[PDB]
């Protein structure tokens, strides 16, 4: 209880004559009303620090407020109690259950894996959109992010993927952890009746931070969310799903925290270090050998004005292992999820697919539908541009090849959960109208067995 | 050698330690009681900016800092063959080992060979030879492949005064040499800024 | 008690010595003339205050007092019909009082009227228990708008004496029996600009606003308790849409806010709005004027006071409709004082915590269930214009404010210059809202409107597609099928997204006008499309459908009254395109 | 008594730095004692302590901090008003320039004026007949309007404002419009051009001039436009007079402002501007309009040249959000022979709704003024691809619309700037050309319209 409030500057304030404060260290402001507001320390030097208050500044009387230092940063109380739960992102309770009986507080930065402590990712993940299952596999303990845009249903689609997510043949259950930051009340509530309506629950635990919650919360919500995805994994042994949306809300709290330090943006306004601290969240995730569970990684951002140069995408993508594309192209024209396939990318679906994980004839179909949708692209715009006639007949068909490829098989809808089988097989379907001599890309081995 | 200091600002990646004149521009340095990594960028009278490359979280004015006594540097010796590091010549393996966890714990400070393992070092120099920096004054067999040659490290002229074959630790003297500054003693590796 | 002295005057900022009585946000009475200021640092004694008004003539050594308060507003009846400033002055009893055509300072001027008589209607009975937002009463403060009376946050107990009659809002008309003893309650209560008014429950809007501009409703429409913004360049037609909705909408009650904009803009609404109808139209407006060159700090006052009054109005159960015109100013008054701070500055010069600000005001936005036993619902939607610099939309208030909303309006000057209102990207614009309201559309037309909507945003896709490869080398090779489509989206363009605000006639559409409209177009290319494939040919369609096409494009300009002579055209259209195949 | 202080401590580019000070104001004005006995004025832009930081408008050049002083004269910068002032030339800062007389002030009024209550003003809706179709039928000005020119150097906005001023009248009036213009750091023979205009019109004896050229200091500049809205607001509120109100260059203006704002090492905004340009811009283009009950009116002309010909600058950028619309004019409609040179695309007025129509101009104004836009966009879209493609690469009808936008621009916009034309002549020309096309083109314009005017 240092009665020594020396500046307030907005929501930043000035504590002197203290000692022992550490960075980011939790503190306590009693007003002169009685009122408590809590905050964190920003900046520590010999005879004061800088706190952020979380509720903000207002109606406070300098001298006659104190300030306690509570010895602590922000930490997790974990326990296996908070599956089907939903908490803010300092994880405190907002669905109005139980308290937490917490097993013990976590530190919420988490540790670097040792590299020769990781296993290689060997599960099929099921997300049922046949966009990802087939052409951009995503595999147990991988991270593969969504990258999408400001009015693109990335909501929708982050919603089916925690409904439909599963492994297939393990009768072991995907506990799904989901993170909300800086969303809107609308936005979350979609997500909470949701969750709520599917029974999807059961199995998730929700830390849902508001546009409105304090940056700092903000800052915080990730970090909750993945030690207690580390802790379901790595100490309960369950495979867990952690999906967080939207990163560019992150990003954009980080450089708020930034400029009250009054450090210098790096590129294109964030901070030097948005590597180091995108880097440490996206990397817990994985196997680690010799331990049961794992986590695996689905990131949702927006691209500020569709620009995947933006440092954000741009450094996601150096980071995680490939990426999933909406575009606003695809979705004008009605199709859900408006996922584009060439510009998206899995980096490990060959560790996920074939014989023994989904069906031998994956990895070929997705070369083939891959190369024929490009070429259809392609033969849609001679029809442009030379016309009707200069089209081959064989170009005909890879322009009606793409036109039902958008329309049927990336088309799915938000609610249509399609088995691998399924879609292994519409993709065989849409094959079908080319001639076998067009199929170059699958062995003649699988083009008599599939048709 | 090692020096140590007194955290007097921490703001982010950035601290700040007084009582630092023994520490030197691009010396490396533990921060904080629990010891992450840290660079000295500035100097201030006795004041150091200090770059931390770890999770600053936590540490606060009144901490030591312990300087390394040099700039980023790795262990040249046998052992070093067949070992994964990472950048700073942290040994992945003995990680593993020691700590008996799957982590790279922060502040966990880890020498990049065994100092602890034997060595047979065959002598293939004679005493009262002269040597300069280069010459090869023995080898061991470090794997089944290579041969590992134990060179005079630059800095040392002189003529070999004392050397015998058998086993030893790379910290092990193997050799004495007659320098300008009076008589010096080799091991079996050495040190070099990256 | 406590009195301040001057220390620093720079601008709007002003720095005062011996303050350490006050607290950070109170409102402050500010030099020899006594200018109304707030205090947003305090270093030690000394505060930070940023004057909402002018501040030539004030220099060092000059006293301070401190009010002890947050700017607040006053909630009462004599709130609707009138315009106010920023920190809510009613600018027609200014001019009185001040006896001037120009604005003063220094001058104290109470938010209502203090000495009017309005006859309380009391509802409740005497011992009933009551708390926070229970209505006790109501006041007729227009035709159509009744002013009902809450109990006041912070007031729990049981009603002891009430009656109805004529009071000022001074008069206590109610008295409680409370825990920490008797209170009285007038009809007016204060509320802090800056603290959103609590509520028992944020619900999801689903029920879409009427604007009647076919642009919005059809393809982007907005729910009653949504959020909207307009950003766009200078003269591309922001102001105007938000005069449309003001005008239009089926809201019970409309909070216009000029934040930093044009004084006749001001005065065209107080002027216009009387003579208009939806019952005069002023008797359902609220006004907060704080033009361009009034005080730069006084814009973020007004932003705030317009916000709580709305959500005042939502609390009784009101439909409450706010527009911010424009929200740049306001984000730029935060970089004049950030910058006269010698803050850091996040991206543009703007404050770090810009983002956050937008954040807070939106959130205040949205349909909920208010305070009360009835549970009463209410809703506050939140249309916005957005004046990014150069009409690049980069920039960090838009960027911002994209990450808030659920609409977007995007403005094109390319379609402003062509003189295509309201000039809205069909291309990048979009609405969150539009799965929702495609759903109630069709349940209430009883027509396939969701999928008409589709085709047309999907015809207008396509167009893009084509223009693109065609704007090189088009036109003279195109396919039939192709060419048709590109008829399809001018028509959709022309005929539908074109409306003129001024027209007597096209100022306004009906949902069963817009429906009609749209089938016509669509059945337009629909049957066109199936001539094709018949054998017909594109020159041969054209060439015989040019009188039906003329009444498709005069189509808008049918009356309401009327509206058979457009549904009447899908028959002539078969007609006439089965007759051209034989 | 006025306090003068002799305590200069800082004399650094425009800026001084007077200590050991008291009962100094924000804004209070200044004046400079040289050692040689000249006095120059100034301004108080901050006040702190026993400090004050002045802004000198005439410069620094060749001051002794040690021996010069500064007085403090207990005001806000001034204009001493007069309706004597109405035939006189004045310099930046007010002060008589042509060897005339006087004047003894009525009375002095502070230049940055007061902000028009917006219930207390009238909404601007009397047609101004300028006789120049771009402006009248498709951009149209109307008493009390901020109705600025964008232009770029070597151009004629110059040419433009005088034909503007010269015929300018209100219909079914004999009023007048008295003038005041304000040069803001433009070139002799550019002030001389007004004058000569005016001279020969006889204008001049209806105005007021308001003079910074080119080789008066720039700090002046800033105060150069307040002294002429101060003697506008003047002459219409307490005088009640119609006034026209052609300010150039405000380029000049605003590059001033960056002067002072970097000299005083403010957080910069774009390119070096100053956060507050917006705001300081408003408070002089927002000094226009009318009031209820007053007769009189301020109505504004200002002149820009858009650096790099960059309407995204931010001086036309700011300044088209703060004014009514804006006449433009282009490079390429100059070099063709287009006079005036104005781009009717990316112009406008914001106004012209109220101003128009049946009882003001005629029934058909706004129908015919959208048409012809609808039409000029897209026939010079089509006039361009035959440029590049050939008349071959257009459609049958995208010909028809090509020659339309030629003859929309040689015909309607170029008329000359001598040319007077009557609204009813410009509104007979506009069918003329609307004639072109076929009926069913004209979508933009009602069937009752067309039976009764198109021939
Ligand atoms: N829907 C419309 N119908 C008819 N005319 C319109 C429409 N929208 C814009 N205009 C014309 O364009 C002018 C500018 O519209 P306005 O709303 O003032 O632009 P703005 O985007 O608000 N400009 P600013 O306030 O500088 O950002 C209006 O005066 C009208 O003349
Ligand atoms: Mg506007």
């Amino acid at each position: 209880e240092y009665r020594t409030i020396k500046e307030v500057v907005g929501p930043l304030m000035a504590v002197e004559k203290v000692s022992g404060v550490k960075y980011e260290e939790l503190i306590e402001v009693r007003m002169q009303n009685g009122e408590i507001r809590r905050g964190q320390v920003l900046e520590v030097q010999e005879d004061k620090a800088m706190v952020q208050i979380f509720e903000g500044t207002s109606g406070i009387n300098l001298k006659n407020s104190s300030v306690r230092f509570l010895g602590h940063p922000l930490q997790l109380g974990v326990s296996e109690d908070m599956i089907g739960r939903v908490f803010d992102g300092l994880g405190r309770p907002k669905d109005n259950g139980p308290e937490i009986l917490p097993e013990k507080y976590l530190d919420i930065n988490g540790e670097v894996i040792n590299p020769i402590a990781r296993d290689y990712p060997d599960e099929f993940i099921q997300t049922g959109i046949s966009a990802i299952d087939h052409l951009n596999t995503l595999v147990r303990g991988q991270k593969l992010p969504v990258f999408s845009g400001s009015g693109l249903p990335h909501k929708e689609l982050a919603a089916q993927i925690a409904r439909q997510a599963t492994v297939l043949d393990s009768s072991d259950d995907f506990a799904v952890v989901f993170a909300a930051i800086g969303i809107t009340f609308e936005e979350a509530e979609f997500f909470m009746e949701d969750f709520r309506q599917t029974g999807a629950i059961d199995r998730s635990v929700m830390f849902m931070n508001l546009a409105n919650d304090p940056a700092i919360e903000r800052i915080a919500t990730p970090r909750m969310a993945l030690t207690a995805a580390e802790y379901l994994a790595y100490e309960k042994g369950m495979h867990v799903l952690v999906i967080m949306t939207d990163m560019t809300n992150y990003a954009e709290a980080l450089r708020e925290i930034s400029a009250a330090r009054r450090e210098v943006p790096g590129r294109r306004g964030y901070p030097g270090y948005l590597y180091t601290n995108l880097a440490t969240l996206f990397e817990r995730a994985g196997r680690i050998r010799g331990l049961k569970g794992s986590v695996t990684q689905i990131p949702i951002l927006t691209m500020p004005e569709d620009d995947k140069t933006h440092p954000i995408p741009d450094l996601t993508g150096y980071i995680t292992e490939g990426q999933i594309i909406l575009t606003r192209e695809l979705y004008k024209s009605g199709i859900q999820p408006p996922i584009d396939v060439l510009p998206s990318l899995s980096r490990l679906k060959d560790k996920g697919t074939g014989a023994g994980k989904t069906r031998e004839d994956h990895a070929a179909t997705m070369n083939q539908l891959f190369a024929a949708y490009a070429q259809g692209k392609q033969a849609k715009e001679l029809a442009v541009v030379l016309g009707e006639s200069a089209l081959s007949d064989i170009d005909k068909i890879y322009a009606k090849f793409a036109e039902r490829f958008e329309n049927e098989y990336v088309n799915q809808g938000f609610y249509t959960n399609r088995t691998i089988t399924e879609t292994l097989d519409l993709g065989w379907e849409l094959l079908a109208m080319l001639p076998r001599t067009e199929l170059k890309r699958i062995k003649d081995d699988l083009l008599d067995k599939y048709l | 050698g090692m020096q140590i200091g007194k955290i007097i600002k921490v703001s982010g990646p950035l601290v700040m330690a007084e009582n630092m004149s023994e520490a030197s521009i691009q010396d490396m340095c533990l921060v904080g009681d629990l010891g992450v990594i840290g660079e000295i960028i500035e100097m201030r009278q006795d004041v150091a900016s200090i770059q931390v490359y770890e999770e600053t979280s936590g540490i606060g004015p009144g901490e030591p800092v312990r300087s390394t006594g040099e700039a980023l540097s790795v262990e040249l010796g046998p052992g070093i063959i067949s070992q994964m590091f990472d950048g700073i010549q942290r040994p992945l393996d003995t990680f593993m080992e020691v700590t008996q966890s799957n982590f790279l714990g922060r502040g966990v400070q880890l020498p990049a060979l065994d100092h602890e393992k034997q060595w047979w070092f065959e002598a293939t120099i004679e005493e009262g030879t002269e040597v300069s920096a280069g010459d090869i004054i023995g080898y061991v067999d470090e794997t089944k492949i290579i041969q590992h040659k134990i060179m005079v490290p630059n800095g040392i002229k002189g003529t070999v005064q004392k050397i015998e074959s058998g086993s030893f630790t790379i910290d092990d003297p193997i050799c004495v040499i007659e320098t300008e500054q009076g008589l010096k003693e080799l091991t079996m590796m050495q040190k070099w800024p990256v | 008690m406590q009195i301040g002295k001057i220390i620093k005057v720079s601008g709007p900022l002003v720095m005062a010595e011996n303050m350490s009585e006050a607290s950070i946000q109170d409102m402050c009475l500010v030099g020899d003339l006594g200018v109304i200021g707030e205090i947003i640092e305090m270093r030690q004694d000394v505060a930070s205050i940023q004057v909402y008004e002018e501040t030539s003539g004030i220099g060092p050594g000059e006293p301070v007092r401190s009010t002890g308060e947050a700017l607040s507003v006053e909630l009462g009846p004599g709130i609707i019909s009138q315009m106010f400033d920023g920190i809510q002055r009613p600018l027609d009893t200014f001019m009185e009082v001040t006896q001037s055509n120009f604005l003063g300072r220094g001058v104290q001027l109470p938010a209502l009227d203090h000495e009017k008589q309005w006859w309380f209607e009391a509802t409740i009975e005497e011992g009933t228990e009551v708390s926070a937002g229970d209505i006790i009463g109501y006041v007729d403060e227009t035709k159509i708008i009744q002013h009902k009376i809450m109990v006041p946050n912070g007031i729990k107990g049981t009603v002891q004496k009430i009656e109805s009659g004529s009071f000022t809002i001074d008069d206590p008309i109610c008295v409680i029996e409370t825990e920490q003893g008797l209170k009285e309650l007038t009809m007016m209560q204060k509320w802090p600009v800056r603290r959103g008014r609590p509520i028992k429950q944020k619900l999801n809007p689903d029920v879409p606003m009427i604007t009647g501009q076919r642009v919005i409703d059809t393809f982007f429409p907005v729910t009653k308790g949504g959020a909207a913004a307009v950003p766009g360049p200078f003269g591309a037609g922001k102001t105007v849409v938000q005069h449309q909705i003001a005008k239009w909408s089926d809201v019970d009650l409309v909070v216009y806010v000029g934040c930093g904009e044009r004084g006749n803009e001001m005065t065209d609404v107080v002027n216009e709005f009387p003579e208009l109808i939806d019952e005069s139209l002023m008797e359902r407006t609220v006004l907060i004027a704080n033009t361009s060159n009034m005080p730069v700090a006084a814009r973020e006052a007004s932003i705030y006071t317009g916000i709580t009054i709305a959500e005042y109005f939502r609390d009784m159960g009101y439909d409450v409709a706010i527009m911010a015109d424009s929200t740049s100013r306001w984000a730029e008054a935060l970089r004049e004082m950030s910058g006269r701070l010698e803050e850091m500055p996040g991206d543009e010069g703007y404050p770090a915590y810009l983002g956050s600000r937008l954040a807070e005001y939106y959130e205040r936005s949205g349909r909920v269930i208010a305070l009360g036993s009835d549970q009463r619902e209410g809703s506050i939607t939140a249309i916005s214009a957005v004046s990014p610099s150069g009409g690049d939309i980069s920039e960090p208030v838009t960027q911002n404010t994209l990450r808030v909303v659920k609409v977007f309006w995007g403005l094109d000057s390319s379609l402003a210059q062509k003189r295509h209102f309201p000039s809205i990207n069909w291309i990048q614009s979009y609405s969150l809202y539009s799965t929702e309201v495609g759903r109630y559309m069709d349940q209430i037309l009883q027509q396939d409107w969701s999928d008409m909507v589709t085709e047309g945003m999907r015809i207008l896709q396509e167009e893009e597609q084509l223009n693109e490869i065609v704007r090189l080398v088009g036109i003279d090779s195109l396919s039939d099928n192709d060419r048709l489509t590109l008829e399809v989206a001018k028509s959709i363009r022309e005929d539908y997204l074109q409306q003129n605000a001024f027209d007597d006639v096209d100022t306004f559409t009906s949902r069963e006008k817009q429906f009609n409209m749209l089938k016509v177009i669509l059945t337009f290319g629909k049957e066109a499309r199936k001539a094709l494939s018949l054998g017909a040919y594109f020159n041969e369609i054209m060439e015989g459908t040019v009188a039906v096409r003329e009444r498709i494009s005069r189509s808008k300009y049918i009356p309401e009254e009327e509206l058979a002579k457009i549904s009447s055209i899908n028959e002539e259209i078969k007609e006439t395109i089965q007759l051209i195949v034989s």
